[PDB]
């Protein structure tokens, strides 16, 4: 008896439904063409799914892993190349970037500069770290559940 | 000293109240409630603020807060339950503790009495605001009902209701400031019933013959924390029985709508355990002698203890008094039920008799009949 | 104006303290509600999601979602927008507020049915009275024009017209639609959107009573183990004398 | 009771006097201020010493912070 | 990088702890706000009717507020609708929401200036240097386009163009209307928006010293008049020695 | 039952026993003037709480305009708002000078008395904690991110431990309702445990400046320790009334004013003056889990104080090397307070690690060290 109620009392002070509700979004590779950045809600915060071009993912090879702040090739960031999704928040102090705009044809956050490439990844600007790359997954040639 | 037990400055209290306690030897069932009334607290305070985490105290958001509680929070129907069942649970023990002090002379501990007179005024002004929380109709008007009755006390009247309120209408800032009272009392309730206790050890339980029970007297434990352990969970039963089984047996279907201000339910009545209270309310008609009518079925309990003839402390071997005893919680039944019943006849004048009847009893029948006895007795 | 009738008790499958809701006339009671009482009854507490592993499957929840349009924003530019729903949205508002809601009733407020069977004494008793009891009004009673006659509302006089008929919906799981048998589905329906923690409330409620019972006759016996030493005892007055 | 029961004391005798025989802050010429000073010579040397090495480092720190902000002309001197 | 220009301390007649704001000063500061930053700057907190008894009259108040249209509602049928506004409405918003109000400003954001003065190191003496600060950058720095160099802003690029220029209005008080007094009254305003209490405030400080000085010399009397006892004592050894 | 009412009555009796009839050293100084105005520091934090609260209203939507509606409307809400926020300060102040004074004077050999002020303290700042969540302005909600996040880091059970004290992924709405409901209660606590604190104490009576046995010359708490209290009060209450009068916002930070904005990261994230110097240590250590260890260690590491006693008088009134080693800690801990307040940078890091450094040595090693120094300087 003791460990029951116990355990649910401790449990009503974890995430309500309502809350465990909004923990992953699932979403649509169809609706996002390449070329083409989409942005999408997920905890307060912008979440972005880029459908990178069989071009842009070149332009990220072409990339010094070791002339990066946060040293990251794409290989460690993304699945699938033509699939590029992240936390549409600077990493200087949380403002959310321009994208398509900047130095580096990615991400550009108007607060002081920061600016992003095609893998969002801090190159010119005060940002510390590259745009964060959230849990995630695809399912079906069509689908995504970030969280 | 020897053991730890009775050194260390602290675990000395715990055994000097629990342990190495001296109980009489022969305390029936009637002395349980007293620790169901302690778990009964310990329980109030645990779901309450296990669902204070959630609630918001706004007009425009605790209705359904409660019901975010409920639909989403995990157990959080379960906890709300509890809490609200709990209140009955705890208002049906405190009855049975009063009532058994009343028929064994337990009131002859002045002190300890006086402080259980205040613990019930408490408990009682807990539950009052606990209930407008919810913010659903009959929280709504049985606020406004009843503090609007002191609008009635002559000159300060306007006055103290107003301040109360926070502003001309059971409003937001009525809610807010309860939403605080609801929260903090309960702990006054804690610490009076620590002054409770302590007047209590002066002299130690009352048993049901009234007599000396220095040549028999027995540990608390194992004795009674085993006695009062299975009191606990005879009780619990009925208790849980009905959170589980019957969730809204004792609610009113009224509160399952949000307050509105423009619109009168059809029967603004109290809780089970208010409506005694409520019945000798509305037996004198005339706004200010209600209200004093109302307040004194309650404080009359400070009284008890100067209306004591009788030569032996209980009514154990008292028949005639048994039996004023029982007329006594019969003529509570009664009110009871012409409380939850609308303000016509035949309600009207039975309610008018038995609110007559209730003091009667206590004031002129009780230390009446106990002088008789002693006549009766040869004393 | 004086004197009511008071519903009957019907035996509600979900009636018994061990009983759960028969889910299949939960997931009717659904549909009734869907395409019947949503046209001007809100339930604001229910959620798509809600149906989830209850009455219907996770597509099926998320499909129901999507046949609706939520408005959501500001956007860029700060501007309100549509967009298909999601599970996590609540069932839709007929009416923006209830001055529209009785704007387009007659003046009448069609209430919020989320937990309307615990708003009401009799609960489902009472709503299946309700909507099953319409007819015409006795000698000497007369019906303001807008309102209809129902004996079980009080004052007799309710501003909600018959809802419904025989076979005004079909029930898509192949159950002869008669008017009894929707107002028996949607009340069934009403009772789980009141508590869905019902089942499980129930099904703890079983757990309770075997450790209740199991619990109290243990601890029983261990405080008569302990009292028997009083209960037994035996004394002697033994003076000088 | 905790008065009786605390120590053994014998031969021991004391004097005193009302507070309305005699007054309040007496003397404070002649023994307080003097003894304030002392009080606070004894004790200069011991309390100040760390803080006036807190201190130190502070303005230290603080204007090696301010340095480290402005710029140094040996890193534009052959910029033409 | 992380160079900062810091405001000077201006001698505002409200900056002693006992001298209380130039009320004359604040009604100016209001019009200022009125008329120029009130058309991109929201100020949330404040109501008509707490101008009044501060910088205007109840009347001028009441004339105040009527200037301005609210939504109030719903009505009848549900519908929202406009009418003039009383005292008891607070200053009117420039926008529906941030993002409108980043549309019409470059995605700049205007803050609310409620309390400004406190939201910012400098209060009033940095709002006062940014207002008349304005300069051209300094060479080897470029502001991008949108933005206008400030030396006092961090970053030294801020969205807001020169709010205050000589003769933007006219004081209907007769004063000279030269940008430097604008600055300098809508800063007093702005403190006084941030906290209206400060002249009770400070009234109540020197009360409470006077009081405090009062009440300590008097309980450093009776304590040293009790202590006086042990401070005086005398005591000596006496052994039968 | 016995002559005066004062000793037979269940209740007076108590209020005798402590408050009155006390027997009390004659010569404690003002340093002993601390625990009462703790006493009255917490029962006023307790009233203007609760006046607050009665306007408060615990949703992230109305928080931040609940406070201000206080402010602008609520009769002399300003005021007790501010009494409020400011009686925060006064009462670590308060503490921070009972504990220093224990720790000159060795009252730590009272250990139960001790042991409780030590969570004593700690309760408290979990209360300053969650009470500066409420008013949900930009330092409160990443005061209540950064800190909450360093557990994260906790072994296994980190991310769990975490998320379940938000009640979701941030610090969000459930977190602030829970956190009120916190606020209100742990204050309750710190009451109770303090009757405690006080019956350690009575067991033994007051430790004195000498640290010598007082049993010689002990006087009744009243009226000699009640008026010396109640001047003690009137006289730290001026400071701070002055403050709260003259300077409402002196020890605020201005970001405070600004509704919190999980997409704004202020620039210097730091605590209240009272929370730097731990604030500082927090730093000190790069590595998320050392940190968070240090940090812990840097107010538990009290509860050590009381095995490290080597000296054999108790004070350090008649122990000069003692003496300067306890002010350098003292002056240490200006350092760290000092550093808390700064930008994580060059001199600033180093400065951090070295005062953060020099606080453990000093308590963990260098007290216990030159205590048995001066037992041999005195030929002990
Ligand atoms: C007050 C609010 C009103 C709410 C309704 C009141 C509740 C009504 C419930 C009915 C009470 C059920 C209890 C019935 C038990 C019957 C029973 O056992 O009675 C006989 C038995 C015999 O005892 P002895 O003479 O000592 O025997 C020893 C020698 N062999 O009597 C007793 O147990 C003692 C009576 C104590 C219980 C009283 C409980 C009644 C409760 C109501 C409150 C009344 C007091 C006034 C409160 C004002 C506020
Ligand atoms: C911790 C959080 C950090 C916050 C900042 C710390 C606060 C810094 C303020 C400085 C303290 C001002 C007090 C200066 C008073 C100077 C003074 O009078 O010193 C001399 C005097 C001489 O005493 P005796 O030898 O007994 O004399 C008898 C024979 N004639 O010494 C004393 O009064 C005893 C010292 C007690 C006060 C100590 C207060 C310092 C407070 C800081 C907290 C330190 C402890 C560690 C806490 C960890 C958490
Ligand atoms: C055309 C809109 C409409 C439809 C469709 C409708 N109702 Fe209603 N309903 C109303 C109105 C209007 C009222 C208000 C009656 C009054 O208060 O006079 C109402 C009231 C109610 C009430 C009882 C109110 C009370 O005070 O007892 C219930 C229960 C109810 N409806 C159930 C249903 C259910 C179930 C359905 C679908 C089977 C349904 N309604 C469909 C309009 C409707
Ligand atoms: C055209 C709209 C407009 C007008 C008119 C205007 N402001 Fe602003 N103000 C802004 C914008 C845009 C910002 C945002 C600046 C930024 O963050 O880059 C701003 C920002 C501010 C800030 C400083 C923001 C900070 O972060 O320090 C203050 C203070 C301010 N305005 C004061 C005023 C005052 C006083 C007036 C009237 C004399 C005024 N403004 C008039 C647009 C305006
Ligand atoms: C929150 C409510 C209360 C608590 C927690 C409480 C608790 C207790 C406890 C634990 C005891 C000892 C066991 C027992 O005799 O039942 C006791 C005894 C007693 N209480 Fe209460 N009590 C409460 C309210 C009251 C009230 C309302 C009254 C009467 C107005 C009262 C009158 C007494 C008396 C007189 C006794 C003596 C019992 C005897 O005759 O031996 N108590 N109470
Ligand atoms: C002496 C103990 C207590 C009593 C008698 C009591 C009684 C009540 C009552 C009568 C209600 C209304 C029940 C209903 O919803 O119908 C209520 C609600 C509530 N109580 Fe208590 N309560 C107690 C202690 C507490 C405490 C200590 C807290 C937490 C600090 C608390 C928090 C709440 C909350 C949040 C509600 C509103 C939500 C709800 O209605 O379920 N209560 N209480
Ligand atoms: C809410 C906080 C606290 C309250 C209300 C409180 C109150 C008191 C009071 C009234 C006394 C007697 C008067 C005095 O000697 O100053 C006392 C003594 C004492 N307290 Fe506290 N205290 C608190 C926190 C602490 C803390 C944090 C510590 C240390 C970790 C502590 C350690 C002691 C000790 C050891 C004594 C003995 C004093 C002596 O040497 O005679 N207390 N406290
Ligand atoms: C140990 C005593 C307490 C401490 C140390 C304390 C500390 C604090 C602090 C640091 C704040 C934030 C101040 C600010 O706005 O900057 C705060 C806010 C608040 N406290 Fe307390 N508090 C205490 C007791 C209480 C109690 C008992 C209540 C009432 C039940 C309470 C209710 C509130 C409320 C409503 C706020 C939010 C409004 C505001 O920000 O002023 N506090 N408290
Ligand atoms: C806010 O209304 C709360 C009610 C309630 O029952 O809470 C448990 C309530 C509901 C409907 C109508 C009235 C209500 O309140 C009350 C309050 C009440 O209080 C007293 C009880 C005994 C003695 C004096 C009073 C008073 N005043 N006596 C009867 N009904
Ligand atoms: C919710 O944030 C509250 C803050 C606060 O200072 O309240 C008085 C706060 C604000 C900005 C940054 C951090 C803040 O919180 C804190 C909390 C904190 O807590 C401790 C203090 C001593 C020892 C251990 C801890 C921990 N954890 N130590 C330092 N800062
Ligand atoms: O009564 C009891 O009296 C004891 C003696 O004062 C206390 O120690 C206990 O805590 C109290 O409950
Ligand atoms: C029927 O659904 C129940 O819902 C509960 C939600 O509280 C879960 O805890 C149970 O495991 C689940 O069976
Ligand atoms: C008197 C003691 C009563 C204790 C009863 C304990 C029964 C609680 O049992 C509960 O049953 C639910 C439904 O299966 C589960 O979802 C819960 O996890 C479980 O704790
Ligand atoms: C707002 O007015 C205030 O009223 C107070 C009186 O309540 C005065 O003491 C203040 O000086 C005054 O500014
Ligand atoms: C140390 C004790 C200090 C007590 C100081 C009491 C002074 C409070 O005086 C206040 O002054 C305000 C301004 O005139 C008035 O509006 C308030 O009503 C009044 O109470
Ligand atoms: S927050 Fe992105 S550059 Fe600073």
């Amino acid at each position: 008896a003791a460990k029951n109620v116990v355990t649910q009392f401790i449990s009503s002070l974890s995430a309500s439904a309502d809350v465990l509700a909004l923990s992953k979004i699932e979403i649509k590779l169809s609706d996002i063409p390449e070329g083409k950045n989409v942005a999408f809600k997920w905890r307060g915060k912008p979440l972005f799914v880029r459908h990178r071009t069989q071009a842009e993912i070149n332009q990220e090879a072409e990339v010094d892993v070791s002339k990066l702040r946060d040293p990251q090739h794409d290989l460690d960031r993304v699945k699938k190349p033509e699939w590029v999704i992240l936390v549409g928040v600077c990493t200087h102090l949380g403002c959310v970037p321009i994208a398509n705009s900047g130095d580096f044809g990615g991400y550009y956050c108007p607060c002081h500069g920061s600016h992003y490439d095609a893998s969002g990844r801090i190159r010119k600007g005060p940002a510390p770290y590259n745009l964060e790359v959230p849990t995630y997954q695809f399912v079906g040639d069509d689908l995504v559940v970030v969280g | 000293a020897p053991n730890i037990r009775k050194s260390h400055p602290l675990l000395k209290m715990i055994n000097n109240s629990l342990i190495d306690l001296p109980a009489p030897s022969n305390i029936s069932a009637w002395w349980n409630f007293g620790s169901l009334l302690a778990v009964c607290l310990m329980t109030q305070i645990l779901t309450g603020l296990l669902l204070a985490m959630h609630y918001t105290a706004d007009t425009s958001l605790a209705f359904s807060s409660v019901a975010h509680t409920c639909r989403n929070v995990q157990y959080g129907w379960l906890i709300r339950n509890l809490h609200a069942n709990g209140a009955s649970f705890f208002f049906i023990c405190i009855f049975l503790h009063i009532g058994r002090g009343l028929y064994y002379g337990s009131y002859l501990y002045k002190e300890t009495w006086n402080t259980g007179v205040i613990l019930l005024l408490t408990l009682m002004a807990t539950a009052f605001v606990g209930y407008v929380l919810p913010w659903g109709q009959m929280s709504f008007w049985g606020a406004t009902v009843i503090t609007n009755l002191f609008s009635a006390i002559p000159y300060i009247g306007h006055t103290l209701v107003e301040w109360a309120w926070g502003g001309f209408s059971v409003d937001n800032p009525t809610l807010t400031r309860f939403f605080a009272l609801h929260f903090l009392l309960p702990f006054a309730i804690a610490g009076i019933t620590i002054i409770h206790l302590t007047f209590l050890h002066e002299s130690g339980s009352n048993n049901p013959l009234g007599i000396s029970s220095d040549s028999d007297k027995i540990p608390f434990h194992p004795y009674y924390s085993f006695k009062d352990i299975l009191g606990l969970t005879l009780m619990l039963t009925p208790f849980l029985t009905l959170a589980l089984f019957s969730p809204n047996l004792l609610g009113d279907p009224e509160n399952f709508t949000p307050a509105n201000p423009l619109v009168t339910p059809p029967h603004i009545k109290p809780e089970w355990y208010f409506l005694f209270a409520y019945a000798i309310l509305r037996s004198i008609p005339n706004k200010l002698g209600g209200v004093l009518a109302l307040a004194a079925s309650v404080l009359i309990l400070f009284l008890i203890p100067f209306l004591h003839k009788s030569k032996q402390r209980t009514m154990t071997f008292r028949p005639l008094s048994q039996t004023l005893f029982w007329l006594l919680v019969a003529n509570l039944l009664i009110l009871t039920w012409i409380g939850s019943q609308p303000v016509e006849h035949p309600f009207i004048i039975i309610g008018q008799m038995a609110s007559l009847s209730y003091f009667t009893i206590l004031l002129i029948l009780f230390p009446t009949i106990g002088t008789l006895e002693n006549k009766m007795l040869n004393y | 104006g004086e004197l009511e009738l008071h519903p009957p008790a019907f035996p509600w499958s979900h009636g018994g303290p061990l009983s759960a809701l028969d889910h299949s006339s939960v997931r009717r009671g659904f549909q009734v509600y869907k395409q019947v009482c949503s046209a001007c009854h809100s339930m604001d507490y229910v959620a798509f999601r809600n149906l989830i592993g209850v009455t219907h499957t996770e597509a099926e929840a998320k499909a129901l979602a999507e046949e609706v349009e939520v408005q959501d924003g500001p956007d860029e530019n700060g501007e309100l927008f549509m967009r298909p729903g999601k599970i996590s949205d609540y069932f839709p508002k007929p009416y923006p507020n209830p001055e529209a809601a009785r704007a387009a009733n007659n003046g009448a407020l069609p209430p919020d049915l989320s937990y309307i069977v615990n708003a009401r004494h009799g609960g489902e008793d009472y709503v299946f009275s309700l909507l099953t009891g319409y007819c015409d009004p006795p000698a000497g009673v007369v019906v303001r024009e807008g309102l209809h006659y129902n004996p079980y509302f009080p004052g007799q006089a309710i501003g909600m017209a018959p809802p419904i008929y025989n076979e005004i919906l079909e029930y898509d799981d192949g159950t002869p639609a008669t008017m009894s048998q929707i107002a028996k589905d949607v009340c069934t329906f009403l009772r789980w959107a009141a508590e869905p923690e019902h089942d499980q409330r129930k099904r703890m409620g079983l757990k309770m009573l075997l450790i209740s019972a199991l619990l109290t006759s243990l601890l029983y016996y261990m405080k008569r183990h302990k009292w028997s030493v009083l209960k037994s005892r035996k004394m002697a007055y033994r003076p000088p004398k | 009771i905790h008065f009786g029961n605390l120590a053994r004391v014998r031969h021991i005798i004391t004097y005193s006097l009302s507070p309305f025989e005699q007054r309040a802050i007496p003397n404070i010429f002649s023994d307080a201020l003097p003894n304030v000073w002392r009080r606070f010579s004894s004790q200069v040397f011991k309390v100040a010493p760390p803080f006036l090495g807190a201190y130190l480092l502070y303005s230290w720190g603080t204007q090696e912070f301010e340095r480290l902000k402005r710029k140094n002309p040996a890193d534009y001197e052959n910029d033409q």
